[PDB]
């Protein structure tokens, strides 16, 4: 009668950058199923109903203006470069401001994210490379000069800026249903 | 900080004959990061010739670019009239992303004397105190013109301004425009007012003079 | 079009600020990096500083360092060049350069260039030219030619026009670049040559604009 | 319009703790868009930034005063606080509170300060409390027919900093000069304040100088008169 | 660490001149400047911000200018009232840093006025005697002050104590304290501090007779 850790998920007390975006693989569990709380494919009131082969719990941090980002069919530069959902999304979103928690005085620069990349990203793909992105001709090879940069960028979470740029922690649960034994049933 | 030093300063080429401009570093740049430029009159710098020797769009087949290390070269195989401008090479993966000092290409010619004018000051002029005399050289190549002005055969030094068109775009010469300012006390005590030209196109010296 | 277009002609007194604008028209802005050029009338360029596409990073020269700031705005298309502390010396045309992009790859140089903006250091005030006539004479007459011209004398800042006959008349025309008079006001000279059969039955009439002090005079060059 | 009222003891022994309080008026301390700050200035010397706080907890300390330095803050009393530790005689300075604004977007500018604490002086000495005494300078006698006179009060023998010095009750600021403490050798501090006043008003106008020294909880009220013969 | 270098340390201007002052960081900052105007125990006040912004509620006369490493201070025409030390402050990196200030003094010569007052009875109970001498309203700053007992030069037993600007006149006061004991201060008759300024063509000596009225 294992219990599902939605607890080390929700309450971790440091998340990853949106580009390393963290997932959690929940399986053979049982789960009691100023929040932003936007479910897709599903109803929230029959989770507690339903039986699902895999419960994919996906952590990470962007600012307030790109929560609208993380959903499916969107696009952007957190959409399209560093955490994108298919366009048939079966799961939840969810996300609060974590002001408190994330944003220091002389800036929190730790949390990152991909500003440059050749193509977008495919459904749940991580890339986590940072080689010099190549915005010109001539090959970089690892110089940091014109059309040759830095592929990663920080957010710099202050107390004092506005909503749009304060941090939000975002937890996506996917609920995949394929063949399988269903193991991680609501109750 | 990486120079970068251009030779000749300025090259005076018959139209259809070949160019040939030097740019050279301090210390090696990188060949993909050399850029050469063309800055006609009044207009914008355009890019010619990036990565040393790969045309830019729409830049003519005759404009070439080569060189690698410390030594590049721009050439341009038939020269028209129409590329008369100043050339200059910038070096851009090291910063600063210095430039050199340019090379003016002109257009040859034939030698041509000045034509020599003289225009005293107006009288509503006159009126304001101050009196300008005007010597005008016109339509003269090479442009190295000497203008000396003599007031009652006094040499004046230090009071005269000179000016010299751009090269024009049809016949290729050049024109000069000498400027004494006096005032109009000075200006009354005086009756002869002559400026004397030298030129590579006169026997000897031009005068061209006005009683007051 | 691909274009690069800068502000206008701007007159700063000696140690106030110049923001000069940089607007982009065609291509992916935010993937465009941006160099800034100046070139001081008669000289070399000379580099200012460059800034990377996507953030705000930017490099100057150790020259500019202290006092220039290069930024850019993603939202308008637009990047800036904030010159403080401004002095004699930083008179000049001031050039902004980007390499064309779509939305994914980019040229390997510069090739998009904006048309220059000229800031002009000075303390003078604004002032209005005076158009005196340089009339023609036997003493300015040469195988069947005559020139005559106008005298477009102390004013500040540049620029000025002249065209002659409300620009019926180009041939044979030189308007020389201005000279800096001691007493700080510029002086320019425009002159033009003309059959001598024509001085009698032709009136010529030189049109001297100065937009800085909104200052046009159209004066008539009679024989004298 | 908002104010802040600075309070706390005036004189710390040394290895002690430092500790002053803030008092916001006119205004929340729960500011979404202000920090609360510490800014000390020793005595003939310049300005330099203790730390800043937001009311959330978050905080930012000057490195150069290492580990000992804690910012609080008592949002039910619309009060922040600071406690300096280990205090030597180079913590001798005059603290201030402030208000900081902070920036609203990324990259813009704030972080001034705006408005201030009145000052506190914190002197840091083991050495004992004393209050002043207050001896009167009265006018000379011979003085002038009406022209002017000075008189003032010489409070002397007093420690630590300061004593707060006003002339009838806070009637008399004309002309009145409020001297420097200088330190004796004895360690004690002494000080003069002096008045000038027409010398038509010496038998008719009194004057008393009210010298405060809250260190000691002294208050002497000293009347100035013209010296009896 | 931005550091911040004010120039000049110390400057002096009259009234209606017009004063500049100089802040130069260590790096460039933009237009992260912010300047202040502290006098004589008060709290420093907010003058500009942003570098050239001026704070609502601050004279007109006053005006910030620069970018990048050189900044200014500019008062069009001073008023005897801007007698202060004025700061500059970066407002770009942590953590906040100021200028080390410039010192603005004020006008013409005015001699001072000059008073001796006796230990009061009251004092010489106690066994001490303090003898003060008063110098009123006066410019420059420098001044002598010369302690005499029965014509015997004194020195090593007074301590001087000098007023900030005057906010009004832009003037100066100094106190000099004569510390003697009560047994010394009896065995003297003739008590006198000589005065020496600019403004004074010859010493100003205020004395008094020991006892006598």
């Amino acid at each position: 009668t294992n219990l599902c850790p939605f607890d080390e998920v929700f309450n971790a007390t440091r998340f990853a950058s949106v580009y390393a975006w963290n997932r959690k693989r929940i399986s053979n569990c049982v789960a009691d199923y100023f929040f932003t709380f936007k479910c897709y494919g599903v109803s929230p009131t029959k989770l507690n109903d339903l039986c699902f082969t895999n419960v994919y719990a996906d952590s990470f941090v962007i600012r307030g203006d790109e929560v609208r980002q993380i959903a499916p069919g969107q696009t952007g530069n957190i959409a399209d470069y560093n955490y994108k959902l298919p366009d048939d999304f079966t799961g939840c979103v969810i996300a609060w401001n974590s002001n408190k928690l994330d944003s220091k005085v002389s800036g929190n620069y730790n949390y990152l994210y991909r500003l440059f990349r050749k193509s977008n990203l495919k459904p749940f793909e991580r890339d986590i490379s940072t080689e010099i992105y190549q915005a010109g001709n001539k090959p970089c090879n690892g110089v940091a000069g014109f059309n040759c940069y830095f592929p990663l960028r920080s957010y710099s979470f202050r107390p004092t800026y506005g909503v749009g740029h304060q941090p939000y922690r975002v937890v996506v649960l996917s609920f995949e249903l394929l063949h399988a034994p269903a193991t991680v049933c609501g109750k | 900080a990486i120079r970068m030093t251009q030779s000749p300063g300025t090259l005076s080429l018959s139209p259809g004959e070949r160019a040939t401009l030097s740019c050279r570093a301090s210390q090696s740049v990188r060949s993909s990061y050399l850029a050469w430029y063309q800055q006609k009159p009044g207009q914008a710098p355009r890019l010619l010739i990036y990565g040393a020797s790969t045309r830019a769009t729409g830049i003519p087949d005759r404009f070439s670019g080569s060189g690698s290390g410390t030594d590049f070269i721009l050439t341009i195989n038939r020269l028209e009239p129409e590329d008369l401008a100043v050339y200059y090479c910038q070096q851009f993966g090291s910063s600063p992303w210095t430039f050199g000092q340019g090379t003016k290409v002109d257009i040859k010619r034939t030698v041509a004397a000045p034509s020599v004018f003289i225009f005293p000051p107006s009288d509503e002029q006159l009126k304001s105190g101050t009196a300008s005399v005007v010597c005008l050289l016109n339509n003269f190549y090479p442009r190295e013109a000497k203008v000396q002005w003599k007031v009652d055969n006094a040499l004046q030094s230090g009071n005269s301004q000179e000016s010299v068109t751009e090269q024009d775009s049809k016949d290729s010469t050049y024109s000069l425009s000498s400027t004494l300012t006096l005032s109009k006390a000075d200006y009354e005590k005086h009756k002869v007012y002559a400026c004397e030209v030298t030129h590579q196109g006169l026997s000897s010296p031009v005068t061209k003079s006005f009683n007051r | 079009e691909v274009q690069l277009v800068e502000s206008g002609p701007e007159v700063k007194k000696p140690g106030t600020s110049v923001k000069v604008s940089c607007k982009a028209s065609g291509f992916s802005f935010s993937m465009s990096a941006m160099q800034w050029v100046r070139r001081a009338r008669g000289q070399r360029l000379e580099w200012i500083g460059w800034i990377v596409p996507g953030s705000g990073n930017a490099n100057y020269a150790q020259k500019f360092q202290e006092r220039v700031t290069i930024t850019r705005d993603e939202s308008t298309n637009t990047g800036y060049m904030e010159l403080s502390s401004l002095r004699s010396e930083d008179t000049a045309v001031y050039y902004c350069a980007a390499p064309h992009c779509n939305k994914t790859n980019c040229y390997d140089a510069f090739d998009i260039w904006g048309q220059g903006t000229m800031v002009t250091v000075s303390s003078a005030s604004t002032k209005g030219p005076s158009v005196f006539p340089l009339a023609p004479s036997s003493k300015s007459t040469s195988g069947g030619t005559a020139a005559l011209g106008c005298l477009v004398k102390d004013y500040f800042p540049e620029p000025v026009t002249v065209s002659w006959n409300s620009g019926a008349l180009t041939s044979g025309v030189h308007t020389f670049p201005a000279v800096l008079q001691s007493s700080g006001l510029y002086s320019l000279s425009s002159v033009v040559t003309v059959p001598s059969s024509s001085l009698g039955t032709q009136t010529y009439i030189c049109n001297v604009n100065h937009k800085p002090s909104n200052t046009k005079v159209d004066k008539r060059v009679e024989p004298k | 319009q908002v104010q802040l009222q600075e309070s706390g003891p005036g004189l710390v022994k040394p290895s002690e703790t430092l500790s002053l309080t803030c008092t916001v008026f006119g205004g929340s301390i729960t500011s979404s868009n202000h920090y609360w700050v510490w800014i000390r200035q020793p005595p003939g010397k310049g300005l330099e930034w203790i730390g800043s706080m937001y009311y959330s907890g978050s905080t930012a300390y000057n490195p150069s005063l290492t580990n000992r330095v804690t910012i609080s803050v008592d949002t039910s009393k619309n009060q922040f606080s600071l406690k300096l530790s280990s205090v030597t005689a180079a913590d001798t300075a005059v603290y201030y509170c402030a208000r900081q604004i902070g920036p609203k977007r990324p990259s813009q500018v704030a972080d001034w300060f705006d408005p201030w604490g009145q000052g506190t002086l914190v002197t840091v000495s083991s050495a004992s409390t004393k209050g002043p005494s207050v001896f009167p300078l009265a006018p000379s006698s011979k003085s002038t027919s009406g022209g002017t006179a000075a008189l003032g009060c010489l409070v002397k023998d007093y420690f630590p900093e300061p004593v707060t010095v006003s002339w009838n009750s806070g009637a008399l600021t004309s002309g009145v000069h409020t001297f420097p403490a200088v330190l004796q050798s004895s360690g004690l501090y002494s000080l003069s304040s002096v008045v000038t006043v027409p010398s038509s008003s010496l038998g008719t106008q009194t004057y008393i100088c009210n010298v405060n020294h809250k260190p000691s909880n002294t208050k002497v009220d000293k009347k100035v008169e013209p010296k009896s013969c």
